[PDB]
């Protein structure tokens, strides 16, 4: 209970009296590559103390051993820090080597030399941040004040009481302690929410913090479900508060519109044919099975019988015959029931900015996240990778302003071009039944193919599985095994390997409905690592990548196999 | 004088008529030196403030300077030595580039014994110097490189006999954009050199010999000119150059 | 920015062979003339600086080459290398000029 | 002559109206191509779907018949920039990204219709002239006439304007004004 | 000075530094009055500066009031031929007379820019309609130079109401021009 959500305010004039000076730079945030929404939120953060004129610098870091090696380059006039992303699962004392007793230079409680914030939202906690330290201190929504009721208790209570009844509390207390832990992980909130909140607590609320708002949590759709599910009414309610006003006479050159319009689970409607929209869709090929030649013929058949001619669906959306366009609604619901599809219909947000063109929130976050995949003796060779995937941040960065329209452009070619290697990807995994059932977890290791070094990129893994778990979770066999995904890289000859979760149907009830799946690959792999010497490189901010040598890779899996937990 | 406004108007239109003028104008003596000593005063007040409030800081770990009635003016301060400074600094290397251009006829000029014009008023000491050892640099590396291997009947890097020219002189009839301000503070029945026209305020007159002609310049208007009929009331004030 | 050119740190825009050696000394001279202009009445003045008039009290900038930490009037700037800065502009000018910042 | 006063405004108020950012781009391009003698406009298909969707679909659907319009207001455009009068009609040239058609692919069902498509050259004929301002004079009684004609596919009247024959006129090819037309062969 | 050109003619950056260093109407949002830190310029006078009260009408120099504008302490009120009526007054009367310029103050296209890009809520009118304005007069005013310009000679030109930007943009033509016209008039003398 360090920050509630309602003390968020306080925190921030803490920035504005230690921080805010015009003659020194004295505020840092470390920030969480190959993430959208921690971008978004650093975005808004920048803007913020842009307008009240405190100096601030940005720096992306990759892994917890570039923090922990930037961390000791830091002087002592950097009086605040601000993590984006991460830091709340470890404990940063221990691994900072943080001496409280070091850090008090205001002696009086102890007002200490440095103030570390936190603002993450992986769950879940760790107990020594959130009860025990005074130096980091942490942005909460809401998750301590009721999950974490007797942990509180158990906490202090065991080191403030630290003949028969002891013997016995000690060890019935530390077998709660220990059953907080050896849980998954998931995610249960957004950052780009939290801030958005601290500017309504401030009340600094405009069209473009809102903006950001929404392209943050929209990117939580796809693996997330239930939080954007949670957090999308009051989405809506803050966008009809800042309507500008009834009865827009004309359209301006300066004019912007953020409107809620009905949009589909389509993939790049508006920049693409209808056709591609509906080939290249993760939903439409779990529903359709369009990797082989009978989702094709199946897909022909519905577009022959919804009334539209084939030669006029292959054309762009710009030229496409406006009848057609006009009477879309009607002829997607009463034509989506036959083929199980009528999922594909939502509501979403538009935004519009003079005589340019409309772009929905799910185009944006496509073009951001492409932007981040691809833009611009062994050891070099992944510094490298590591240098350019925190080159790529600015890249991805520049396409938020509303200057650089061109870079927007390109992201949407390049997640054009993404898309369509994925699926080529998958149809040949897919028809060679490469997938092996195991009894505790499914394995598929990429050993030989075409364009390999695109998954060399975790989110370029990250879209493949995806789209093998969309693919799955609609197939009539009922199972939940998490899964193993494994690619090589001839150069470093090591193999990228990333577990992933399972997922229920898009369309499925919510009686099932609960915390989703819990991540267990990230302790597993710490138990494997410690009791052996494997060359494994756990360093990712994500537990659930790792980089194995490629002769580790056979003997490794075997002993997961009898790990467990999985 | 004694008007800090005044100084920073002086300086500003000396830098504009330097910039668009062919020739080499005389130096400001005094408000140069008043500029650099209000300079180099200000600066050390603004580093006196900037000491006591960092001082006073670290003593009892007190609160740093109140953010209301504080930053505003020292930026302000700060801002407005770095715009000073760049305009002193452009008017120096521009009339530095001008002194580059013209040093054979500068040497001529202070060699001559009935010229009028002399080096101690046209030109700061500073730029004395630096006229003195370009001069010299420049001689030898000409002398070195070609023009040891010539006849002692020409071996002069100034020669005002030979078929062409070698020193070479501002152009005393480059046409320049000016503006009639008038009188240069008023009482326009004072100044004998303005004369009334029909239905119109007062003009001044000029001649130009080469056309032989009259041209009138009325107040208020812009005028493309030759720089030689001008010169005088570019001295005086009359007309500024645009 | 003055300086004794060749013999010190460059900017590498001119390879040393291509001058001829009177050239070469006239650029020592002409360097060290500079020099002594720099020190004289003109301290306050830095008449090798830039000649863009300021208009943008602060800036965004963003760093080109990896460095250390570089002390500074009243502060410190660590330069990490892709990371982006928003300071004010009197203070990076000397960074940009030597190439290790961009943009403005 | 209700419907076309309207479409020649819409179509001024599109020259003279579009902005992107801080600079109306088509209004400068006809001032920097009547400068260097270039009478031409070129427009991008896009601004015009993004400025407002009826004028697109009313040029997509009557090309022959709206084209002329836009000719005249470039033209009622220029001579307000340029001139507070030797300035011929304007053309527009027109871009467009939609999908490229075969050559093969074109029948019956793309009559008067805009299209795209590509192909190769083949030959070039020799530059013949057409007629645009004609002075007309009768045989009879021998006044003077004049008529207008645009290229977007007319004959003299079949009747005498004040006993004269039948069609009685004939061109008085002085005073009369004519432009290049060129054929060419794809494949 | 001497890179970049620079020799004889002022770059647009100077020309905006020679305008942002004039003075400008503003309504305080803070009140700095004495009580019953100073701000002691050097180039301006600061006496406005130090005694600033709420809600009532001052004057500073312009990059004050930008500075002040970039916090949320200022309010910059446009010059009063920022307004449509007074656009249009001087449109017609430019189409009217078609041998002189209309009378502007020598910094309104430099002014009307920097207003616009720093000072958007100000303005009492849409902007989109004062920017279309604008234009419009400077078409009409490139036309009547364009004429203008056959009219070069080697003795001299009035251009009575050219603004600064203008001047500008056409000073290295129209000098050399003359300047080669007036050595062809002096050889044959
Ligand atoms: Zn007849």
């Amino acid at each position: 209970m360090y920050y509630g959500i309602s003390q968020f305010s306080e925190a921030y004039n803490k920035i504005l009296r230690n921080s805010s000076s015009h003659s020194s730079c004295q505020l840092v945030i470390f920030v969480s590559c190959l993430n959208i929404d921690a971008l978004c939120a650093t975005k808004m953060l920048s803007l913020l103390f842009k307008k009240q004129l405190v100096q601030s610098q940005i720096v992306p870091i990759f892994g917890y051993s570039e923090l922990r090696r930037h961390y000791s380059q830091l002087d002592d006039n950097i009086n605040s820090l601000l993590l984006v992303g991460f830091g709340g699962v470890i404990d940063l004392e221990a691994f900072l080597e943080i001496d409280p007793q070091e850090y008090v230079i205001d002696t009086d409680e102890q007002s200490f030399r440095r103030d570390i914030y936190v603002l993450d939202a992986h769950r879940p906690w760790n107990l020594d941040n959130i009860f025990g330290s005074q130096i980091i201190q942490c942005f909460d929504d809401g998750t301590v004040d009721d999950t974490l009721g007797e942990q509180k208790e158990a906490y202090y209570k065991l080191l403030e009481l630290d003949r028969k009844q002891r013997k016995k509390q000690i060890h019935e207390y530390e077998g709660v302690l220990e059953e907080y832990y050896s849980q998954g992980t998931t995610v249960v909130n957004s950052i780009s929410a939290q801030i958005y909140s601290l500017l309504s607590a401030i009340g600094e609320t405009n069209l473009s913090n809102l903006w950001l708002n929404i392209l943050g949590t929209t990117s939580l759709d796809i693996a997330y479900a239930q939080v954007y599910n949670r957090l999308y009414p009051l989405l809506q309610d803050e966008v009809k508060r800042l309507t500008p006003s009834s009865r827009n006479s004309v359209k301006t050159p300066d004019t912007l519109t953020l409107n809620i319009q009905p949009d589909y689970y389509l993939f790049l409607l508006r920049h693409s044919s209808l056709y591609d929209s509906f080939y290249y869709s993760n939903y439409v090929n779990a529903k359709l099975s369009l990797w082989n030649e009978n989702g094709k013929k199946r897909l022909h058949k519905m577009f022959a019988r919804m009334g539209i001619p084939l030669s006029t669906a292959q054309e762009t959306w710009l030229y496409m015959d406006h009848s057609i366009k006009r009477e879309l609604g009607i002829i997607f619901d009463k034509n989506l029931d036959r083929y199980g599809l009528q999922d594909i219909i939502r509501d979403g947000f538009v935004r519009t900015l003079g005589y340019r063109g409309s772009i929905s929130a799910s185009e944006f976050v496509e073009a951001l996240t492409a932007l981040l995949e691809v833009g611009n003796n062994s050891a070099q060779k992944l510094t490298n990778l590591r240098k350019r995937w925190v080159s790529n941040f600015w890249l991805s960065w520049d396409a938020l302003d509303d200057r650089k329209v061109e870079l927007l452009n390109r992201g949407i070619q390049l997640a054009q071009d993404l898309q369509r290697a994925i699926f080529n990807t998958g149809v040949a995994i897919l028809e060679k039944k490469l997938i092996k059932h195991l009894r505790i977890y499914r394995l598929c290791v990429l050993q030989d193919g075409p364009d390999l070094d695109l998954y060399r990129n975790p989110l370029t893994l990250l879209r493949l599985g995806n789209w093998l778990i969309e693919c799955c979770a609609e197939s009539e066999d009922k199972q939940l095994l998490p899964m193993v995904l494994a690619s090589i890289d001839e150069n470093t000859d090591t193999y990228l390997v990333a577990g992933l979760t399972p997922r229920y149907p898009r369309g499925l009830d919510t009686i099932h409905t609960k915390k989703p799946i819990l991540n267990n690959f990230s302790m597993a792999f710490q138990q494997i690592t410690a009791e052996t010497d494997a060359k494994v490189r756990i360093d990712n901010f994500e537990s659930s990548i790792i980089e194995i040598r490629r002769e580790d890779l056979s003997p490794f899996l075997e002993k997961l196999t009898l790990s467990g937990l999985l | 004088y004694v008007s800090p406004q005044q100084d920073f108007s002086d300086l500003m239109k000396s830098w504009k008529n330097e910039r668009c003028s062919p020739e080499l104008l005389p130096y400001p003596h005094q408000l140069m030196k008043r500029l650099l000593n209000r300079i180099s005063m200000q600066s050390q007040l603004i580093e006196n403030i900037s000491m006591g409030f960092l001082d006073m800081q670290n003593a009892s770990n007190a609160n740093p300077p109140m953010p209301n009635e504080s930053k505003l003016p020292l930026l302000c301060m700060e801002t407005e030595l770095e715009r000073l400074k760049f305009v002193i600094r452009s008017y120096i290397r521009c009339r530095l580039s001008k002194i580059d251009k013209f040093s054979l006829y500068l040497r001529q000029l202070n060699e001559d014994e009935n010229s009028l014009i002399s080096l101690t008023d046209l030109l700061s000491k500073d730029e004395i110097k630096y006229h003195d050892t370009h001069s010299l640099i420049w001689l030898k590396l000409v002398n070195d490189s070609i023009l040891k291997y010539m006849p002692e009947e020409l071996q002069a890097i100034n020669d005002t006999e030979g078929s062409v020219n070698m020193i070479d002189e501002p152009d005393w009839n480059k046409f320049v954009f000016i503006h009639v301000n008038g009188p240069p503070d008023g009482k326009w029945n004072e100044d004998p050199l303005l004369q009334e026209n029909e239905f119109g305020k007062p003009c001044y007159t000029v001649t130009i010999p080469d056309l032989k002609e009259e041209v009138e310049l009325t107040i208020g208007s812009i005028y493309v000119m030759r720089y030689e009929v001008i010169r005088d009331l570019l001295r005086d004030d009359k007309v500024a150059l645009i | 920015n003055g300086l004794d050119l060749m013999s010190s740190i460059t900017f590498s825009q001119q390879d040393t062979n291509n001058l001829s050696h009177q050239e070469q000394e006239y650029l020592k001279e002409y360097c060290d003339l500079i020099t002594d202009l720099k020190s004289g009445d003109l301290v306050d003045i830095d008449l090798s600086g830039s000649l863009v008039p300021p208009s943008d009290v602060f800036i965004d900038v963003r760093v080109l080459k990896d460095a250390g930490e570089i002390q500074t009037e009243y502060g410190v700037f660590n330069l990490i290398k892709d990371s982006q800065f928003f300071v004010r502009q009197s203070d990076v000018e000397r960074l940009i000029q030597q190439g290790y910042l961009q943009k403005i | 002559d209700d419907d076309n006063t309207e479409i020649i405004k819409s179509f001024k108020n599109f020259i003279l109206e579009f902005r992107l950012d801080s600079q109306f781009i088509y209004r400068d391009q006809l001032r920097n191509n009547i400068l260097v003698k270039n009478y031409s406009l070129t427009v991008n298909m896009e601004h015009l779907i993004g400025y407002n969707e009826d004028i697109y679909k009313k040029l997509s659907d009557e090309p022959s018949d709206i084209i002329p319009l836009f000719e005249t207001a470039i033209t009622q455009v220029a001579k307000r920039i340029s001139i507070l009068n030797s300035l011929p009609t304007f053309q527009l040239i027109l871009n467009s990204n939609a999908n490229q058609i075969p050559l093969r692919d074109l029948d019956s069902e793309h009559v008067s219709k805009i299209v795209r498509l590509s192909g190769i050259i083949i030959s070039t004929s020799v530059l013949s002239s057409r007629a645009t301002y004609l002075s007309i004079m009768c045989r009879n009684c021998r006044h003077t006439t004049s008529i207008t004609i645009n290229n977007f596919n007319v004959s003299l009247p079949r009747s005498c304007l004040s006993n004269c024959g039948p069609d009685p006129y004939i061109i008085i090819h002085e005073s009369s004004k004519f432009i290049d037309q060129q054929f060419l062969k794809l494949q | 000075s001497l890179p970049a050109h620079l020799q004889q003619t002022f770059s647009p950056e100077e020309i905006q530094f020679i305008v942002e260093n004039e003075p400008i109407k503003i309504f305080p949002r803070i009140t700095t009055r004495q009580k019953i830190t100073r701000w002691q310029l050097i180039t301006t006078d600061d006496k406005a500066l130090n005694n600033m009260v709420a809600m009532r009408s001052t004057e500073v120099v312009l990059w004050i009031a930008l500075l002040l504008k970039q916090q949320s302490k200022c309010s910059i009120v446009a010059p009063q031929w920022l307004t449509t009526k007074e656009l249009d007054r001087k449109i017609q009367y430019e189409k009217t007379h078609p041998d002189r310029f209309s009378e502007l103050p020598w910094n309104w296209l430099v002014l009307a820019r920097i207003l616009f890009n720093k000072a958007k809520d100000d303005f009492h009118d849409p902007i989109h309609e004062l920017r279309g304005k604008i234009q419009d007069l400077r078409e009409i005013r490139q036309i009547k130079v364009l004429k203008g310009l056959k009219y070069l000679n080697e003795s001299h030109l009035q251009l009575d109401n050219l603004s600064l930007l203008e001047i500008n943009e056409l000073r290295p033509f129209i000098t050399e021009i003359m300047d080669k016209l007036r050595e062809i008039h002096t050889a044959s003398l």
